[PDB]
């Protein structure tokens, strides 16, 4: 496990949403994407 | 005028000063003479503004004896090294700009502060160490065109009684850790600048997240 690879995982997750990434934090298990779809 | 000498006066025995002095605030002398160091006064013969900035005023503040000056309507003591809660600005019902920027004020505001304060305009509280939520009273306020509480240790959520004031138009709560989700009141509201950036947890409307953990 690790922490920026987790953040770029919530990345990824956000783009196979088509939302861009918002919040991460590896320790509360909280990736947050944005409301907006990519411009 | 010179009767206003007497509040202001013991106002100034009210604080400690560790940088400069009011040595210029003579007892029995107009205020509006031009002499006195941060006085303000409306067309040269009432005092209406105070501003004693950067003169390192440190420990609690009283401001009650201000209660007397009837024209008063701008304080500003930003810069200082004030600390304790905020201190009976209240009484001070006319009001309409208080400018208290980088201190160490503390505490959570209780909820219902400035209800007393109908006529404030202007309210500048950032840069200092209140906690806790964002009292209601603020949202109470009919004629505030702007607020800043920006850099403190605020938490909770943002009152959505934000997106239904009149005449504001400044908004400015970021870096804090305000709460939960944004109302959509705020995000509607016409003509409003807001700043909720550096709030890690919101979500929402206004600083455009979705509040659904995917994880």
């Amino acid at each position: 496990i690790g922490r920026i690879g987790y953040c770029f995982d919530c990345a990824r997750a956000c783009m196979r949403r088509g939302k861009y990434i918002r919040t991460c934090s590896f320790e509360r298990k909280l990736c947050r994407c944005s409301i907006s779809d990519i411009k | 005028y010179v009767s206003e000498s007497e509040p202001l006066v013991r106002f100034k025995n009210s604080v400690k000063i560790t940088k400069g002095d009011l040595n210029s605030w003579r007892e029995g002398t107009d205020p509006c003479s031009g002499k006195w160091f941060g006085i303000y006064c409306q067309k040269g013969l009432t005092v209406s503004g105070i501003h004693v900035t950067r003169l390192g005023l440190s420990g609690t503040i009283t401001v009650d004896d201000l209660k007397d000056l009837p024209n008063l309507k701008t304080i500003r003591l930003d810069n200082n090294l004030l600390s304790g809660p905020l201190p009976h600005f209240f009484k001070l019902r006319g009001l309409k700009s208080l400018m208290l920027s980088n201190n160490s004020f503390s505490g959570e505001i209780r909820d219902d502060f400035f209800k007393d304060m109908s006529k404030l305009k202007r309210l500048f509280l950032d840069h200092n160490k209140f906690e806790g939520s964002i009292p209601s009273s603020i949202t109470q306020l009919p004629q505030l065109e702007e607020l800043h509480m920006q850099s403190n240790n605020l938490t909770g959520e943002i009152p959505p009684e934000f997106g239904s004031m009149k005449n504001l138009k400044v908004l400015d709560l970021s870096t804090n850790s305000l709460d939960g989700i944004v109302p959509q009141s705020i995000a509607d509201k016409k003509n409003l600048a807001v700043n909720l950036t550096e709030n890690e947890y919101l979500c929402g409307p206004v600083v455009d997240v979705g509040c659904e953990n995917i994880e």
